[PDB]
């Protein structure tokens, strides 16, 4: 349980198969439980409170990529590219073959 | 995305489709090299980075880039020290330190 | 701002031609200061002024590695940061902080 | 004790004399004991935590004014206005009238 993402889904156009992702959600249980939410427009919000994006408190780290899109990394082991526009990136490393769950299996 | 995580780059965006516009001062690359690019970087330059070169809007090869988005030479950018920002030729002194801002260090 | 002939005598100061270089006394202060014909600067100081100045010259006393004295008062390693430390902007000019030239010997 | 503000004063050039205000730090007890730091450059942090502007937190407010300067208000009856570049003002309505104490009187 050392990370859990979790998406907000939501219709994006008038048709009832557009939907998308308006959201992310990452809990770190290890970084004393902190909250982190990936929001729409590329913004970062920690435990509720809005934050100025480059930051590297604890393991874990919030950037702005070239792409104007939030990279957020928690030591080498997980690390996540959210464009805030629906698209999300999540890359694991070999460590945590075999132990993940949820939509991406 | 896909192919450039296989290693193989497409020149696929033309002005009949999906052009990536930069704001002005700005230059499109279809691979640029992002450790180099803030004046951050100037203001750590013994930081750790790796990150591959990646597709987006680059200050063009002598400039970098600053708060504004606008591109500045090396002798302009700003300098950041204890998560708190310095002008360029800033000074400060102090019964602990004496410090002062040059080349965005 | 006003160019005027040598010899001249103002204010307590002599300023003159001695030993075919250019002269300028201030004895009731305490100096006297000359420029040879090569451009070479010298400063001479009374014994009022031991332990008691500071600039590019250095502080005049026993001591010469306590000299490069900072206007911040610190002591330095590096002579440009103490040389620096002791410019002196005006109206006519607001200057840059200096740095050694190249070399290849 | 409903609020406490407090600045950092540095040696702002190379001369002796040359002293200002590099940043400020407001304590709000009635906040949870919020501690809000304004930082040089008009940046802001709260509990350490460098927060994006605007920000709403109950009767704390903080804002960009049109001169770039960090606005800051706690209820209307505390206002501040910190140009990150060593200028403060802070304005009291007249419920704090013959209240507080520190180098405002
Ligand atoms: C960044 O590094 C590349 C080489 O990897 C260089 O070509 C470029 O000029 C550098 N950028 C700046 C602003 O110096
Ligand atoms: C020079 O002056 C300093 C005070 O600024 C004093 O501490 C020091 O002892 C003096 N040295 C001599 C040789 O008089
Ligand atoms: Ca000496």
């Amino acid at each position: 349980h050392s990370f859990s993402i979790v998406i907000e889904t939501v219709q994006c156009a008038d048709d009832r198969d557009a939907v998308c992702t308006r959201s992310v959600t990452v809990r770190l249980p290890g970084l004393h439980n902190s909250l982190v939410k990936l929001k729409h427009g590329a913004g970062v919000a920690m435990d509720g409170q809005d934050v100025q994006l480059p930051l590297l408190k604890g393991d874990l780290r919030i950037q702005h990529t070239v792409t104007a899109s939030v990279r957020l990394s928690y030591g080498e082991d997980l690390q996540m590219d959210w464009d805030g526009r629906g698209r999300l990136l999540v890359k694991l490393s070999p460590v945590y073959a075999g132990k993940t769950c949820g939509l991406c299996g | 995305a896909a192919c450039a995580g296989r290693g193989v780059r497409v020149a696929w965006r033309e002005p009949g489709r999906c052009e990536l516009n930069c704001p002005k001062g700005q230059v499109y690359l279809q691979c640029g090299t992002p450790c180099n690019l803030t004046c951050r970087s100037l203001s750590y330059p013994d930081e750790e980075c790796n990150e591959a070169c990646l597709e987006g809007c680059f200050c063009p090869p002598g400039l970098y880039m600053d708060e504004r988005g606008d591109c500045v030479p090396k002798a302009q950018c700003p300098c950041y020290y204890d998560g708190e920002i310095f002008q360029p030729e800033d000074i400060f002194s102090d019964h602990h330190t004496m410090c002062y801002c040059e080349d965005g260090f | 701002d006003q160019r005027v002939s040598m010899p001249y005598a103002s204010k307590g100061l002599y300023l003159e031609t001695e030993a075919g270089y250019y002269k300028l006394s201030g004895e009731a202060y305490g100096f006297v200061a000359r420029i040879d014909g090569s451009g070479n600067f010298q400063v001479l100081l009374s014994d009022r002024y031991f332990n008691k100045t500071c600039g590019l010259c250095g502080n005049f006393n026993i001591f010469a590695e306590d000299d490069f004295m900072t206007q911040e008062g610190t002591l330095t390693s590096d002579p440009y940061d103490f040389a620096n430390s002791w410019a002196l902007s005006s109206g006519e000019q607001w200057c840059e902080r200096a740095s050694p030239p190249s070399s290849s010997c």
